[PDB]
């Protein structure tokens, strides 16, 4: 249900944004959007819930917004070691409970 | 159109169709006085006892407890069409409190589930 | 926090595969648990979801009919049995923490501690 | 608010939103509060009969019959008080309980059958 | 399985599984019909003022009430996990009134709202 | 073991009503549930309607939920089915059987039992 | 005179958002429900949504539920409706009208008896 | 779901019917049927209601029946601003309040 | 519906399998499984019920089984089984009563 656009890319040092798109019923009705990080052969662990919040044992470098229909991770302080598949989740309802993205490829030159 | 008691010698599948007829006749000087409190009390006590499973207002309330064929190993067959409430009532005096105990129980979790379903956004 | 799943491969498709799940470094009992499915070349797909005390099952509508999720909490387990299975549900399936909340927590509606895949191919 | 009774003048449709103002004001000399104790709970019991268990205001599936009273809506609603109401239909009180005792009845008896569906 | 009242010192969320054995105990020559009376007297005005809600029949209730955060600024976390209902009480105590009130209003807003649903055709 | 005698209909246009009836005989009629099945003359048996023991529950098919009406009379052990806006898809031998649900308290059915001689349904 | 009189926006861009803001007089305003229906140029009438004359309940079209909410106002006897992520099919006059539903206590109607002037909204 | 045929005419004197078709949902179980004309650049009125009924100040020119799931208009003679665009209403439930049809054109010659 | 196979045969002194298979809507969430037997002219009488039950008045040689979502009507002898469509029947919920699919036209030479 929401689109991701794939191949963002970035450089050290410079910011960068991945964007996640859905509609008025899921991200537009609930504040419940998360985004992931999943490097190859590893788990995708959380970077970011409820929009703006960050878990405990992560760099803050990684924040995000919500806006609209819309939804964006940003991410300040690129580092080489950042390069990596980010997926959107969001909360859709009682009927359906969440919805991704395709996965986003982020690569550092 | 039996009256109070009046099916208590039929059937229970026939006597369950006289619930409120029973009902009815449960609410209605020292010795007066003990005698209508005596009453209310009884009276509450066995609507707490449906409240806390669930069935507040209902004269027929079905649950989610499973019958364990230890209690009665009989069919439906026999119990509500060739057995009347009495019987049944001599029958699994033993076991009541069994009954009684396990809905209390599968009413608190039905209470916790519709809690987190109503919480769910 | 460590999450490791015990699962297989099957072959044979339309017959059933009994999945698990091991928690450890927190309370198994106060969290919702969760399966959520990767295909290799899709994206991150949910597929089910249980609240803490295990009473509540939720599912996607191509998996009602077909998957079964339930938890032990005195041995700290999830347990997910996957009947008629096809050849499209070949994905990397991961246990999860989180999903939900039951009413008198905050709120989470995310999945935090995740596992590192229950590798289940159908052939 | 206006207070207890304080709607009893008042249009049945503007008396209907204060109900809980003479709900509260029903249970607050032992002889009396037994008494008191005894109405309220066989007006409790009536209403654990028919359908309206925990309800102040309480739809059911009993038709109105046009010998009870042949007014329509714009004028018992509107126009009369709920002391003229309780007036014009004491003579059918009696009847019209029954029958909302039968249709509980019937309707215990239906959702029995369609909750015993696999 | 702790008694009655055995979870008043546990926190509340712990203690609102004991619901049903707190509220199994409130039940059960003048001077004894006085404390009968007076005992059947506050659990009808407890189950009233709990119909006029619109909870009859449930001991844990929901309701369409939001939370002031004026009555408390605590969150989840703190009144569940880390208080017990004797101190929740004693912080609450000053608003309950104010609550009761906005529950009574609510409840007979949803009745015209049913009302008024069950009349469309 | 027992009887079961459907009263038909005759020839109805698009658009129109007609009403089939079944009598019962040799059981107690207010002990069980009653049907209608329909068969076209060259397929196979399609449930329509289903009724409890006291007539109080009507269960359809969506496609005859808006058209068909099924009513039961337990005093003249009397069965009828009143269709409406009837197409010519909808000709077809309708039967009245004994069977389906059980009101609770007896044991699980979910099964026709006994069966009528049918009753011929043509629509122009 | 019953009067209703639409003082709403006009030209307004593609996803953007507005209100229509309707003042009525000539009746008592919370006695009677009211409702937005909308007609494009080309078409017909099209009934969009309504509310209760106390405000509570509130009814859509199924393809404006996630973007328009009506309101009302019984002390500034001022009815509101605000829609949100228009698109250029819903170009069209929406009409503020009383009338349509009634609070059980009253008459059963199901027809809109006042229509306003018709407010034109468009979209680049 | 609302089909009525659209280009109806006739002469000063004359009585016409404007018919309005549904199914069982809307006119069949209902009885909630109304007729509104609507003239060019005016906003539309009330003219039947309740199938049979009158809204007060309207002539008893206009009439009404109803069979099946159908619906006639009845306007007996023709005169003056008849000539407009009229519209069937009605109630189809819960799920959807109100149903329109198309717009009739009935010019008096 | 109810997937049946296409009128299978056998010779008398011989046994046959009448499949029914469906979706776990249909057969495998429910043991509410019977067939019917249909002499040409003549009206169905119940044959089985239940999977494994026979009514009483049926005659034995006649039988079920259920694996999965496919139940199965074993008919031995076939001594006189004169061919009656053999039809199939489960309950699928409180939606879709009951359904019968095809049919199967059990010859027996
Ligand atoms: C007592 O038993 C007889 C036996 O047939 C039965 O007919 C009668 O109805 C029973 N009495 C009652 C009150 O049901
Ligand atoms: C039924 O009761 C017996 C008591 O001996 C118990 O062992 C058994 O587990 C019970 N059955 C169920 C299904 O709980
Ligand atoms: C009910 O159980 C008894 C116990 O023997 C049996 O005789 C009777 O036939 C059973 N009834 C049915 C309908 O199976
Ligand atoms: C109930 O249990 C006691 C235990 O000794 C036994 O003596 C009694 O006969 C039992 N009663 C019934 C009705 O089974
Ligand atoms: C008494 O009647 C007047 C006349 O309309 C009305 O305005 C007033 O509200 C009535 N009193 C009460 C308590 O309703
Ligand atoms: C109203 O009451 C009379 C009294 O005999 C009865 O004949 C009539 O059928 C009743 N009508 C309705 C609609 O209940
Ligand atoms: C109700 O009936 C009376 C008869 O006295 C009539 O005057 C009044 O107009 C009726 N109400 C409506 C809304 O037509
Ligand atoms: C109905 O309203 C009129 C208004 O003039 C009043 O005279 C009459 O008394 C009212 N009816 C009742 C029963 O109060
Ligand atoms: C009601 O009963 C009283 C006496 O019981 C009688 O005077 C009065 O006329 C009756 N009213 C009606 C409407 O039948
Ligand atoms: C009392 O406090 C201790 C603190 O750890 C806790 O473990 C214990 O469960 C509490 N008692 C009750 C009855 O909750
Ligand atoms: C409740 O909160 C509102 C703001 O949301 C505030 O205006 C009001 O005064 C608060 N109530 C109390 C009793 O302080
Ligand atoms: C939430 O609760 C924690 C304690 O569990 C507390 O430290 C924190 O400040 C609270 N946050 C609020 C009220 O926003
Ligand atoms: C709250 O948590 C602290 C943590 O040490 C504990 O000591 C205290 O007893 C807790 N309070 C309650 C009421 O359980
Ligand atoms: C409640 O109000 C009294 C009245 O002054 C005040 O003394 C007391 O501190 C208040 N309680 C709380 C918990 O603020």
């Amino acid at each position: 249900a929401l689109t991701q656009p794939p191949s963002v890319s970035g450089s050290p040092g410079q910011s960068v944004t991945i964007s996640c798109t859905g509609t008025s019923s899921d991200i537009g009705s609930y504040n419940y959007v998360s985004w992931y990080q999943q490097h190859p052969g590893k788990a995708p662990k959380l970077m970011i819930y409820d929009v703006t919040q960050r878990p405990s044992g992560v760099s803050d470098r990684f924040s995000g917004s919500k806006s609209g229909n819309t939804a964006s991770l940003t991410i300040s302080g690129l580092q080489a070691d950042d390069e990596a598949d980010y997926y959107c989740s969001a909360y859709a309802g009682r009927q359906t409970f969440y919805i991704f993205g395709g996965g986003t490829r982020l690569t550092v030159l | 159109s039996l009256g109070f008691l009046g099916a208590a010698g039929s059937t229970m599948g026939a006597a369950s169709m006289t619930l409120t007829v029973q009902a009815r006749n449960l609410l209605s000087g020292i010795k007066q006085l003990q005698a209508r409190v005596l009453a209310v009390e009884h009276y509450l006590r066995d609507q707490q006892l449906l409240g806390i499973w669930g069935c507040s207002g209902k004269l027929i309330c079905c649950t989610n407890v499973p019958w364990n064929s230890s209690w009665s190993n009989r069919n439906l067959s026999e119990i509500w069409d060739n057995m009347t409430w009495l019987q049944w009532d001599k029958e699994i005096s033993n076991y009541t409190q069994i009954i009684y105990g396990l809905l209390e129980e599968s009413q608190n979790q039905q209470e916790k589930n519709e809690q987190d379903l109503l919480a769910l956004d | 926090v460590q999450l490791v799943e015990t699962g297989g491969g099957l072959v044979q498709p339309g017959g059933s595969l009994k999945l698990s799940c091991r928690a450890s470094g927190y309370t198994f009992s106060s969290f919702a648990m969760s399966w959520v499915r990767q295909a290799p070349g899709k994206g991150l797909e949910w597929v089910s979801l249980i609240n803490d005390r295990g009473g509540l099952t939720f599912y996607v509508d191509s998996v009602k009919g077909r998957f079964t999720i339930s938890r032990d909490n005195s041995k700290n387990t999830l347990s997910l049995q996957m009947h008629s299975l096809r050849d499209g549900d070949t994905a990397v399936y991961y246990c999860a923490t989180g999903g939900m909340s039951s009413a008198l927590q905050s709120s989470k509606y995310y999945f935090d501690f995740w596992g590192q895949g229950a590798l289940v191919t159908v052939s």
